[PDB]
């Protein structure tokens, strides 16, 4: 076995996280 | 005796509330859950042997809302099995729910649900970065105590598939076999200077040659090349950590031969970093999912 990257990031917005 | 499931339900009923709505356990199932979770940690290896698939989280540091975005997009125990790797609580608004709800976790699911030791998992730090506040504001100082006996426990590394080393700060110039680390009696308090203080403290650094002081006034840092050497020594792959905030909430250094993992976003209000998360499947392909702080 041997580490892989996938290299596709997935990405999600928190709404609220700024200023909470 | 717990009633974990009861525990946990009280827990996560508070998902979609007003951020900020506390959970009032009562004291004496938060001190259960330390004593149960003491047991479970102490009667597994200090030194964890896991197996892929699972997912990795860096530092929450009581940010609980967060941790609840966390596993609605990871998947909630046992759905997906979970590696944290310390930092539970101090700084955020919400540490004791944190860890209460990963207590529970790691109670109701130990063979699913995994806890390292971060540097804030020591009384003489999280006295001062607000556990010890939180506590006696909500509760009392007994209480506190009993989280630190509960910490002083907390296994301190794990090695996924023999080729992932997975640890909060880094690595250490004292560490030649992994039986080191299997040799640290628990419970323990983290110490000033030496093999488990490196461990939970030592950052990778890019313009260090070698080992260096770290600016941080703790321990060490390491280069590219201590990177490279630890990984042919020890036949492994890759080194994750946690303990220093970046961007995206994940990190790369010597390349890929390091990963380094935050995952509260926005930390302290002060750093619009994203929160990451990475996904190790069976055959060791990782991927990462990052959490965006948004207005
Ligand atoms: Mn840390």
């Amino acid at each position: 076995k041997k580490v892989t990257f996938l290299e596709e990031v997935t990405e999600y917005y928190i709404s609220g996280d700024e200023d909470r | 005796m717990l009633n974990i499931d009861s525990i946990i339900q009280r827990l996560l009923e508070v998902r979609g509330s007003k951020p900020g709505k506390n959970v009032q356990l009562q004291e004496n199932e938060i001190r259960g859950l330390c004593l149960k979770s003491r047991e479970i940690f102490l009667s597994q290896p200090i030194l964890l042997e896991l197996e892929a698939p699972l997912k990795i989280c860096g530092d929450i540091h009581g940010q609980y809302y967060d941790l609840l975005r966390l596993f609605e997009y990871g998947g909630f125990p046992p759905e997906s099995n979970y590696l944290f790797l310390g930092d539970y609580v101090d700084r955020g608004k919400q540490s004791l729910e944190t860890i209460c709800l990963l207590l529970a976790y790691k109670i109701k699911y130990p063979e699913n649900f995994f806890l390292l030791r971060g540097n804030h998992e020591c009384a003489s730090i999280n006295r001062i970065y607000g556990f010890y506040d939180e506590c006696k504001r909500r509760y009392n100082i007994k209480l506190w105590k009993t989280f630190t006996d509960c910490f002083n426990c907390l296994p301190i590394a794990a090695i996924v598939d023999e080729k992932i080393f997975c640890c909060h700060g880094g690595l250490s110039p004292d560490l030649q076999s992994m039986e080191q680390i299997r040799r640290i009696m628990r419970p323990t308090d983290v110490p000033d200077q030496g093999l488990l203080c490196d461990l939970l403290w030592s950052d990778p650094d890019k313009d260090v040659l070698g080992w260096g002081e770290n600016d941080r006034g703790v321990s060490f840092t390491f280069g590219a090349e201590v990177v490279a050497k630890f990984l042919h020594k020890h036949d492994l792959d890759l080194i994750c950590r946690a303990h220093q905030v970046v961007e995206d909430g994940y990190e790369f250094f010597a390349k890929r031969q390091l990963v380094t993992l935050f995952s509260a976003p926005n930390y302290c209000g002060e750093f619009d970093n994203a929160g990451a998360m990475m996904s190790v499947d069976e055959t060791l392909m990782c991927s990462f999912q990052i959490l965006k702080p948004a207005e």
